[PDB]
RNA sequence: CUUUAAUGUUUGAUGUUCUAACGUUGACCCGUAAUCCGGGUUGCGGACAGUGUCUGGUGGGUAGUUUGACUGGGGCGGUCUCCUCCUAAAGAGUAACGGAGGAGCACGAAGGUUGGCUAAUCCUGGUCGGACAUCAGGAGGUUAGUGCAAUGGCAUAAGCCAGCUUGACUGCGAGCGUGACGGCGCGAGCAGGUGCGAAAGCAGGUCAUAGUGAUCCGGUGGUUCUGAAUGGAAGGGCCAUC
RNA sequence: AAUUCCUUGUCGGGUAAGUUCCGACCUGCACGAAUGGCGUAAUGAUGGCCAGGCUGUCUCCACCCGAGACUCAGUGAAAUUGAACUCGCUGUGAAGAUGCAGUGUACCCGCGGCAAGACGGAAAGACCCCGUGAACCUUUACUAUAGCUUGACACUGAACA
RNA sequence: GUUUAUUAAAAACACAGCACUGUGCAAACACGAAAGUGGACGUAUACGGUGUGACGCCUGCCCGGUGCCGGAAGGUUAAU
RNA sequence: UGUAACGGGGCUAAACCAUGCACCGAAGCUGCGGCAGCGACGCUUAUGCGUUGUUGGGUAGGGGAGCGUUCUGUAAGCCUG
RNA sequence: AGGACCGAACCGACUAAUGUUGAAAAAUUAGCGGAUGACUUGUGGCUGGGGGUGAAAGGCCAAUCAAACCGGGAGAUAGCU
RNA sequence: UUUUGUAUAAUGGGUCAGCGACUUAUAUUCUGUAGCAAGGUUAACCGAAUAGGGGAGCCGAAGGGAAACCGAGUCUUAACU
RNA sequence: CCAUAGGUUAAUGAGGCGAACCGGGGGAACUGAAACAUCUAAGUACCCCGAGGAAAAGAAAUCAACCGAGAUUCCCCCAG
């Protein structure tokens, strides 16, 4: 009789959470290959002992403590492996 | 999904051969690239094929 | 009565000498043109089976 | 295996390999298993005859596992590398 | 050899007649004291029909069943997988029929490498020429560009030109990330062989994140791995692939 | 209109007054010609409307006759039922209280009556939803199939063209 | 006239009548694995099915779709 | 439906604000006594004995330990007119 | 003459009231329809369950019918109480 | 009892007495216990017989690999740091 | 026409019942598959026919594997 029933949302969507992050913090001794960083863009960068995946993926390529560290005239980050 | 697909076969002889995919409309000329064999363990010319 | 085999997981599970399973891994046997060499290259070894999904095996295989 | 109506994993995974008949006629003999046998000469009727390997067996080799005390003459049975090593330096006599 | 005239049989098709199969819910006789049945004489039909097996069609006449879930009650409507942002509370993650947008590809170069270059817009002047083509200078300084959505990146350019090319390699892979799992991802380095570069070096597809589908069954090529007495083979297995 | 949503359409009649009725109009949401159209005498335990007579239908009930109800004697059930020492109110609270809190009121027990409540009794709600329930029915749902039909071979042969 | 025995007697069913259509007789059709039987001891002025529903005036256009009927040149097409 | 918007009576403080000392008030804590679990430590363990701490709400559920019933052996025994 | 008329038997069942643990697992009372016909009734017979029969309501088939009853498969199954 | 949650005006029960629901069989895994121990164990059957015999067989002491096959290693691979 | 069909006598036998087991002719569905149609249930239940104290089967056109075994039936393994 009167329920004036109706409506929808086009709004439905969302897709997965990628579990992007910083995975080893500053001080936090890792083995090489271990991922640091995973990420879209260089957020940061690559430093000593430091590789840039295929997507900007930040893996350590020695052994030894993460130091993030700000370098450069733009102010960038740099994340770098110290030797241990 | 115009985009079809293919075979490379190697010109050694063997029947190796690397799968991938080509529009044949705007390349009609056959792919001929210079990829590497497993079994001769050289850099060997393949051809294109039909993927069959 | 003897229980009966699952013969379809006596047909996809092998097992080890420390009690475990191996098996072949999925998505090998086809639409493998737009695969990547890397994942075909991990994927023809035989992997074991994990410890959450063990249980169903063994109560699937009882007589190993 | 089931798991509500998800696709159980012995469906989800693939079937591997076939069933070789000749697995089934062939066995492993233990050092320790040769001194069992009488006569000191080891054959599949002599293994069969000490009940060992089972009698629709056509094929043994053997292997280094346990030692042998004893010469002992093996004949038309495969050896392994150090069970012929072992044998040989035990006494024994590989032969066809 | 091209084209057949004769003869005959192997023979099909189409008629033509016949009778002997078969049919007769035609007549008459007998069993018989009987409108069944059978036998007999006979007439008509006649190899048709009709029955059996196979086979194509039709077939709710009958039968067995199926006909999804979420859902501010059910239905109708909308939705169902993947990507991007917010909600999301400065690690990760986090719901609603919450707010907004996209994907189900493309590229044999739009990949690799070497070398070089650096935008948008506006101002002034200038043949056709115009708000807006091309040209020269100046401001500006990435407000542009990125094959496509958004976000994050990008000048050492990841953006734009040209040269040479196929690393859009094969076997592996320490070690990590992420998931209940299946699984997905990053990856230095090792062996082989290769491309560019003088060289150091770079390259295991594309600035990244969407561009997808398990298993079974079956197909194709390769491989002696197996091969039900033996030798092969079929089939199967493995590798690649649909 | 047995069809008209808007609609108590509009006009007229009948009535003091008529969403019904009758007659017209046609703007037929969404009549219509053998799933028949329009008429139609008679008939109808048929539907709707009107009038006369009639009357307790009513205004508004009154009295009377009888059968029960009531009392005595005799026989003698039933549904129901966790236990009961079984009040009202306002509030609280599984959200509508005999039973909790506060307060008020109330000597104990019957009999005749009424039926507001005991979410009273009766019937594992028939509505609604759900169930990877059932049944029946339908069809250009799926898969089959009886049946009907086609042809091949058999029972089935001879001649001539 | 009939009907829901036990909440529905009606405008529902039936009806005489009308029309379409099938049926040539061993009829169509129906019950039956079949033999047989009904139709019918009847023979198209008969039988079956379907729709309509006395009577009176009437019953208009559409064959595209779905069915049915008729066709057989061509295409396609089974067992064999 | 009946005061019915302090729980009521009633209160001009028996209300509110500030400060302070008292007291009441729980199955909390302490005291006394008792049981059990788990740990220490030591004995010379009867593998449990002192001391010692500490623990002891509980559904689904998991673990441990028991009572009692009928029947069989012990039992042609023992109790019982 | 008449599926003619009024109206008892007979057949039926329109309305109201009672009753509704009834007198009665569908009736009584007062009225009601047909009543020479497509009537009604007695006795005997036939049709059987996916079947019958049906002036057709999914009606009836032993107080049971959108597929009777009884026995069996059978302790069907029950993600439900 | 079911529930987020019941004095609930949600379910069930009038009461008593009696009956009334996690069993049984065979396989398999784990724990405990007992026996033997790189061995352990027999089934059918025989046997007058819960003995003894019977070791057919089963599990285990070796695994890897699809497999052939190799073997304390093996597979992958042309070959593995 | 013989004949045959048919008729009649006579003799012998059968017929029916019954618990299970047995062989054969037919032959389900619920269920399970978390639906369901292949499949399962299951050649089960059930119906029918026939026999005996047991029946059935049975004396290799069999297995095997180049060594060999030597009818049938039953049990334990092989082996889920
Ligand atoms: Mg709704
Ligand atoms: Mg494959
Ligand atoms: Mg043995
Ligand atoms: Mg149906
Ligand atoms: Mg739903
Ligand atoms: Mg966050
Ligand atoms: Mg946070
Ligand atoms: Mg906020
Ligand atoms: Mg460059
Ligand atoms: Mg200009
Ligand atoms: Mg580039
Ligand atoms: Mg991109
Ligand atoms: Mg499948
Ligand atoms: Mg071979
Ligand atoms: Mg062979
Ligand atoms: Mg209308
Ligand atoms: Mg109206
Ligand atoms: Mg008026
Ligand atoms: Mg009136
Ligand atoms: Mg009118
Ligand atoms: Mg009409
Ligand atoms: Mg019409
Ligand atoms: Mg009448
Ligand atoms: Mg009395
Ligand atoms: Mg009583
Ligand atoms: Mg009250
Ligand atoms: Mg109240
Ligand atoms: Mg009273
Ligand atoms: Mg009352
Ligand atoms: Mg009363
Ligand atoms: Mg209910
Ligand atoms: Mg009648
Ligand atoms: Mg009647
Ligand atoms: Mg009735
Ligand atoms: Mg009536
Ligand atoms: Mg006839
Ligand atoms: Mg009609
Ligand atoms: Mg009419
Ligand atoms: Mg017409
Ligand atoms: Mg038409
Ligand atoms: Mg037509
Ligand atoms: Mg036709
Ligand atoms: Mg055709
Ligand atoms: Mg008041
Ligand atoms: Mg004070
Ligand atoms: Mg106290
Ligand atoms: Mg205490
Ligand atoms: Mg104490
Ligand atoms: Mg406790
Ligand atoms: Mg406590
Ligand atoms: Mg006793
Ligand atoms: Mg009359
Ligand atoms: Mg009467
Ligand atoms: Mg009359
Ligand atoms: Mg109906
Ligand atoms: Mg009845
Ligand atoms: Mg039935
Ligand atoms: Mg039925
Ligand atoms: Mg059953
Ligand atoms: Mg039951
Ligand atoms: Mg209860
Ligand atoms: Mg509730
Ligand atoms: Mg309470
Ligand atoms: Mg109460
Ligand atoms: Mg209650
Ligand atoms: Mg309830
Ligand atoms: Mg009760
Ligand atoms: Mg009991
Ligand atoms: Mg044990
Ligand atoms: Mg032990
Ligand atoms: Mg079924
Ligand atoms: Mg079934
Ligand atoms: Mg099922
Ligand atoms: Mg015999």
């Amino acid at each position: 009789a009167h329920k004036k029933a109706g409506g929808s949302t086009r709004n439905g969507r969302d897709s997965e959470a990628k579990r992007l992050g910083v995975k080893r913090f500053g001080g936090e001794s890792v083995l090489a290959g271990s991922i640091i960083v995973r990420q879209r863009g260089t957020k940061f960068h690559a430093g000593a002992n430091v590789g840039c995946g295929r997507d900007h993926t930040l893996f350590a390529k020695a052994d030894g403590k993460v130091k993030f560290e700000v370098k450069g005239p733009k102010n960038r980050k740099f994340i770098s492996i110290e030797a241990e | 999904g115009i985009r079809e697909k293919i075979k490379l076969v190697s010109s050694a002889g063997t029947g190796h051969f690397y799968t991938t995919t080509k529009n044949k409309r705007t390349k009609p000329e056959k792919l001929e690239l210079k990829k590497f064999d497993p079994v001769v363990r050289q850099h060997v010319i393949y051809k294109e094929a039909k993927i069959k | 009565p003897k229980i009966k085999t699952v013969r379809g997981a006596a047909k996809r599970f092998k097992k080890t000498g420390k009690g475990g399973f191996k098996h072949k891994h999925a998505n090998l046997r086809h639409i493998l043109t737009k695969k990547a060499t890397k994942r075909k290259r991990h994927l023809r070894p035989k992997a074991m089976v994990s410890k959450g999904d063990l249980g169903l095996v063994i109560a699937c295989l009882p007589y190993a | 295996g089931f798991e509500g109506g998800q696709m159980p994993l012995y469906r989800r995974l693939p079937k591997f390999g076939f069933t070789s008949r000749k697995a089934a006629i062939t066995a492993e003999i233990r050092l320790s298993d040769l001194a069992k046998v009488e006569g000191g000469v080891v054959d599949l009727n002599t293994l069969k005859a000490a009940n060992i390997i089972g009698i629709q067996i056509e094929f043994a080799k053997v292997i280094l596992a346990g030692e042998v005390t004893t010469p002992v003459t093996v004949r038309g049975l495969r050896v392994t590398k150090g069970a012929r090593a072992a044998i040989e330096a035990a006494g024994g006599k590989i032969e066809e």
